[PDB]
């Protein structure tokens, strides 16, 4: 099993916060870097950032640095992605992804979660 | 669990006998250095056993 | 972002190609370009991980290689199993990865 267990769909008020959790299973949680990518239902797909369970270092794009934070939890073998202001522009299905790379941070993103649907309403 | 036990994976050079490299200084890329950021290039040197 | 043609067409048993016209910068000399296959309603999987390499479980019908600035992967002998859109990806400098817009593989 390399299947990622991903949290259920959440609906949020606009402007507020939301957190998405992905639970790793089967594979070694430590070295394998975990990226976070968003897919809006309109079109396309975009990449936010990664958390590594080994060191806990983060990186982000300019579009999300200072607006969204990520964290790990090695106790339950899970990593959390937090969004500060759930704008109406951010209604998307958020995907958590693993790289082929063992302890290095190449962006070879292989196995993806089932899809936590995030909805922003008004 | 049991992720406390770490081990060093990448180092710039092989250790001297009875050396104790406690530094988590980021590994060298081969390209221009990464002065405190992980990612593509200059990876993290430690690794948890699991 | 990486510019990309929107669509491609074909029939089962034929050969077609897809591409995304990234710049010479951030695609050509900046390697680790990868593509992904995404059915709607389900998670995608990596289909070409290096510039020209297939992960385990990839069928032999898929092949791709960068060509100067642009990158392209072509599929021959397709079937109903390949009715999905295809996204390309590159490093594009300083941990700032970008995806392409995505082209949809269509089969008659
Ligand atoms: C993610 O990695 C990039 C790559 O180095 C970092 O970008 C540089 O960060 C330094 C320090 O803040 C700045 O002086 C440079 O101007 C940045 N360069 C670019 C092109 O952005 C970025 O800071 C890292 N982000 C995090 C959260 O660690
Ligand atoms: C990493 O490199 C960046 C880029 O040079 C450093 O940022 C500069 O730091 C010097 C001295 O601290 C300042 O005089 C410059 O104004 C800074 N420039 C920018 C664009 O931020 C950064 O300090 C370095 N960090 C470490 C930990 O070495």
């Amino acid at each position: 099993q390399v299947q990622l267990v991903q949290s259920g769909a959440e609906v949020k008020k606009p402007g507020a916060s939301v957190k998405v959790s992905c639970k790793a299973s089967g594979y070694t949680f430590t070295g394998y870097y975990m990226h976070w990518v968003r897919q809006a239902p309109g079109q396309g797909l975009e990449w936010m950032g990664w958390i590594n369970p080994n060191s806990g270092g983060t990186n982000y794009t300019q579009m999300f640095q200072g607006r969204v934070t990520m964290t790990r939890d090695t106790s339950i073998s899970t990593a959390y992605m937090e969004v500060s202001r759930l704008r109406s522009d951010d209604t998307a299905v958020y995907y958590c992804a693993r790289d082929r790379s063992w302890a290095v941070v190449y962006y070879y993103m292989d196995v993806w979660g089932k899809g936590t649907t995030v909805t922003v309403s008004s | 669990g049991n992720y406390n036990y770490l081990y060093r994976l990448f180092r710039k050079s092989n250790l001297k006998p009875f050396e104790r490299d406690i530094s988590t200084e980021i590994y060298q890329a081969g390209s221009t250095p990464c002065n405190g950021v992980e990612g593509f290039n200059c990876y993290f040197p430690l690794q948890s056993y699991g | 972002a990486l510019t990309q043609p929107p669509s491609a067409s074909g029939s089962p048993g034929q050969s077609v190609t897809i591409s995304c016209t990234g710049t010479s910068s951030d695609v050509g000399g900046y390697n680790y370009v990868s593509w992904y296959q995404q059915h709607p309603g389900k998670a995608p999987k990596l289909m070409i991980y290096e510039v020209s390499k297939r992960p385990s479980g990839v069928p032999d019908r898929f092949s791709g290689s960068k060509s100067g600035n642009t990158a392209s992967l072509t599929v021959s002998g397709l079937q109903a199993e390949d009715e999905a859109d295809y996204y390309c990806s590159s490093y594009a400098g300083s941990n700032n990865l970008v995806f392409g817009g995505g082209t949809k593989l269509t089969v008659l």
